[PDB]
C-alpha cells in the first residue's frame, strides 16, 4: 500500500555523539488519542533481531536509555535498522541503514590472481581482482579488457565488520568461458577510493605462472 | 520465553513444505503473532498473520498481498505448536522466516481486512528455507597464483576458492585453525544458474613462500566431501 | 425409570478448562450412586455442607450442576459460600444459601509436563467483583489509573489473564488440583 524510505543511507558513527536516523511515511500515523504507530528496530548480524522503541516516542524494555524516541505526526527521528508501520496489512520495513563506525581513511590493497592451468581445461576461466582494508563505499570497481568495458559478468561481495581494527574487503570476481579468454591476454581491474588522488591500475598478461 | 522452531530443507517449486513452531517459558493460545520472512539480499517483509483463539470468538487471518490466499497457516493450542503449511513455491520466495511474536495481548477495532497492532517484542530463531530446482552438487577447490605488489613487495596474498558447490552453508579452515591472521570469509552469491561461488584468502608475508607449507580444507556437512588441495606458486 | 447417568466424562476429560472459563453442563431424568468416587489414593475430603456425603444416594433431587476447572495448591480452602480472597471474588463466586459441595484430587501426574505448562489461566485484575454462580470470559483490558489504555501494554496497563506455572518438580503448596464442583436444589 505505502513504502516507507529513510534517508541516511550510510553514516559513520562514534561512542562520543549519539547518531541520528530518520524514517520517512506518506500517510498520517497519529489516529486517535496522538498513538503515533511507528516502531524501531536493532538487527544483530547473524542474530534474531528485537524490540527496542515502539509506538513512537515510548520505549519498552532492555534499552541502554540512550535510544530515546521522538517524532510527531509523519516525522520520526531517533547492525541494521528498521522502522514499522501499523496502519493497514502491509508492514513496510527499512531499506538499506546499517550503522558502521567511524574509520580512518585508509589506501587499498588492489591484488589480482590469474586463473590455475587446471581451470583452463575445464571451459570456464575465472578471475577474481580485490581489495582490502578501506573505508566501505566503493563499488565502483570495474574489469577492464584491451581498454574495453565489460558490464553484467561482474559480482561483488561485502564482508561485515571486524572486531580487530575494523577494516571492510571486497571481493570483485569475474567469470568467463575458455573461447572468450583464449582470444584475449591483456586483463586488468581498476580500483578508486576517495584517499587517492589518481586511480591505480594493476595489469597483468598470459603467459607466466 | 524463547522460541524455537525448524524444518527447513531443499524445496522444489511446488509441492509442501514442513514448517513448525514451538513456544516454551510463556502462554502461547493467548497470545496473538504472527509470520516475518527476511529475504539474504533485502530486508524484512510482512507474510501473513493469524489471531488467537480465546482472545476474539471469531478468529481473523490476513495475508500479503503477493501472498493473498496462496498460503495456508494455521495454530494448534495443545502442546504450543504453531503450523504453516505450503502448496506452491517460486524461485523468489526464498527467504529466512523467523517465528514473530507481539505484545499486543489483546484484539480491538480489527475487522476481517485489517487490524493494527503495537510491536513484536521478541523473535524466535530463523529457519533456512531454500528452493532449488537443481540438485545437490560436490565442491570443488582450485587454488591460485599468488602475487605481490601491493602492502609492499614482501607481501603476497594468496588462497583457495570454492566452486560448483552446495547448499549455501559450507565451512573452509586454513592451516587448520593454525592460521588465523588476516583471515577473511565472505558470504555467498546467487548466479544465474543457481549455483554458488566463495574464495578464501590469507594475507601472509612474501619471506615464506619456499619454506612454509599452505593448506586449505573445506568442510561441507550436506555434501560429506573433505577436500584437501595444496597451493603453489 | 433407570439410565446410566453420564458421571464419567465430567471429571475424566483429557484436558479441562481454565478457572474463568468453566464449563457448565445439565442432566437430568438418570440415578447415579456416589460410591465411585473412592477409587483415587490422593482424593480429598468432601467436607460438604448442608447434605452429608453418607445420605448422598437416597435423597431425589432435581437437576445436576456440574463445572470443573484446574487450580493449584492451597486453593481448595478457599472454594467456599462465605469467603474472600482473590481466586474468590473474582473468578469463581458461591452463594451463602447453596447446598452442595466441590470434589477435588491431585492431579500432578496429568496437568503438568516436563516443560513449562502454561494452557490453564486464571485473572486476578478486574475493577469490581461478580455475582455468584457468573462466568466472565473477556480480553478487554483494565485501567489501573488516568491513562487511556487502547490495548496498548505499559504503565498501569495490565492483562487481568495470567498464566499458572506448573512443573513436577514443585512442592505440594504448588501442584496442580483438579476440582469439579457439584451444585444440589429441589
Ligand atoms: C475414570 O477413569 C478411571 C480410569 O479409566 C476409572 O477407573 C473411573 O471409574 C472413571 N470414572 C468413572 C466415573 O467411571
Amino acid at each position: 500500500d505505502i513504502v516507507l524510505t529513510q534517508s541516511p543511507l550510510s553514516l559513520p558513527v562514534t561512542p562520543g555523539e549519539p547518531a541520528s536516523i530518520s524514517c520517512r511515511s506518506s500517510q498520517s500515523l497519529l489516529r486517535s488519542n496522538g498513538y503515533n504507530y511507528l516502531d524501531w528496530y536493532l538487527q544483530k548480524p547473524g542474530q534474531s533481531p528485537h524490540l527496542l522503541i515502539y509506538l513512537g516516542s515510548n520505549r519498552a524494555s532492555g534499552v541502554p536509555d540512550r535510544f530515546s524516541g521522538s517524532g510527531s505526526g509523519t516525522d520520526f527521528t531517533l547492525g541494521v535498522y528498521y522502522c514499522m508501520q501499523a496502519l493497514q496489512t502491509p508492514y513496510t520495513f527499512g531499506q538499506g541503514t546499517n550503522l558502521e563506525i567511524k574509520r580512518t581513511v585508509a589506501a587499498p590493497s588492489v591484488f589480482i590472481f590469474p586463473p590455475s592451468d587446471e581451470q583452463l581445461k575445464s571451459g570456464t576461466a575465472s578471475v577474481v581482482c580485490l581489495l582490502n582494508n578501506f573505508y566501505p563505499r566503493e563499488a565502483k570497481v570495474q574489469w577492464k579488457v584491451d581498454n574495453a568495458l565489460q558490464s553484467g559478468n561482474s559480482q561483488e561481495s561485502v564482508t561485515e565488520q571486524d572486531s580487530k581494527d575494523s577494516t571492510y574487503s571486497l571481493s570483485s570476481t569475474l567469470t568467463l568461458s575458455k573461447a572468450d579468454y583464449e582470444k584475449h591476454k591483456v586483463y586488468a581491474c581498476e580500483v578508486t577510493h576517495q584517499g587517492l588522488s589518481s586511480p591505480v591500475t594493476k595489469s597483468f598478461n598470459r603467459g607466466e605462472c | 520465553v524463547q522460541l524455537v522452531e525448524s524444518g527447513g530443507g531443499l524445496v522444489k517449486p511446488g509441492g509442501s513444505l514442513r514448517l513448525s513452531c514451538a513456544a516454551s517459558g510463556f502462554s502461547f493460545i493467548t497470545y496473538n503473532m504472527n509470520w516475518v520472512r527476511q529475504a539474504p539480499g533485502k530486508g524484512l517483509e510482512w507474510v501473513s498473520s493469524i489471531s488467537s483463539n480465546i482472545l476474539s470468538s471469531t478468529s481473523y487471518i490476513y495475508y500479503a498481498d503477493s501472498v493473498k490466499g496462496r498460503f495456508t497457516i494455521s495454530r494448534d493450542d495443545a502442546a504450543n505448536s504453531l503450523f504453516l503449511q505450503m502448496n506452491s513455491l517460486r524461485v523468489e520466495d526464498t527467504a529466512q522466516y523467523y517465528c514473530a511474536r507481539t505484545r499486543s495481548r489483546s484484539v480491538r477495532n480489527c475487522t476481517s481486512a485489517t487490524c493494527p497492532v503495537d510491536a513484536f517484542d521478541l523473535w524466535g530463531q530463523g529457519t533456512m528455507v531454500i528452493v532449488s530446482s537443481a540438485s545437490t552438487k560436490g565442491p570443488s577447490v582450485f587454488p591460485l597464483a599468488p602475487s605481490s605488489k601491493s602492502t609492499s613487495g614482501g607481501t603476497a596474498a594468496l588462497g583457495c576458492l570454492v566452486k560448483d558447490y552446495f547448499p549455501e552453508p559450507v565451512t573452509v579452515s586454513w592451516n587448520s585453525g593454525a592460521l588465523t591472521s588476516g583471515v577473511h570469509t565472505f558470504p555467498a552469491v546467487l548466479q544465474s544458474s543457481g549455483l554458488y561461488s566463495l574464495s578464501s584468502v590469507v594475507t601472509v608475508p612474501s619471506s615464506s613462500l619456499g619454506t612454509q607449507t599452505y593448506i586449505c580444507n573445506v568442510n561441507h556437512k550436506p555434501s560429506n566431501t573433505k577436500v584437501d588441495k595444496k597451493v603453489e606458486p | 425409570i433407570t439410565n446410566l447417568c453420564p458421571f464419567d466424562e465430567v471429571f475424566n476429560a483429557t484436558r479441562f478448562a481454565s478457572v474463568y472459563a468453566w464449563n457448565r453442563k445439565r442432566i437430568s431424568n438418570c440415578v447415579a450412586d456416589y460410591s465411585v468416587l473412592y477409587n483415587l489414593a490422593p482424593f480429598f475430603t468432601f467436607k460438604c455442607y448442608g447434605v452429608s456425603p453418607t445420605k448422598l444416594n437416597d435423597l431425589c433431587f432435581t437437576n445436576v450442576y456440574a463445572d470443573s476447572f484446574v487450580i493449584r495448591g492451597d486453593e481448595v480452602r478457599q472454594i467456599a459460600p462465605g469467603q474472600t480472597g482473590n481466586i474468590a471474588d473474582y473468578n469463581y463466586k458461591l452463594p451463602d444459601d447453596f447446598t452442595g459441595c466441590v470434589i477435588a484430587w491431585n492431579s500432578n501426574k496429568l496437568d503438568s509436563k516436563v516443560s513449562g505448562n502454561y494452557n490453564y489461566l486464571y485473572r486476578l485484575f478486574r475493577k469490581s467483583n461478580l455475582k455468584p454462580f457468573e462466568r466472565d470470559i473477556s480480553t478487554e483490558i483494565y485501567q489501573a489509573g488516568n491513562k487511556p489504555c487502547n490495548g496498548v501494554a505499559g504503565f498501569n496497563c495490565y492483562f487481568p489473564l495470567r498464566s499458572y506455572s506448573f512443573r513436577p518438580t514443585y512442592g505440594v503448596g504448588h501442584q496442580p488440583y483438579r476440582v469439579v464442583v457439584l451444585s444440589f436444589e429441589l
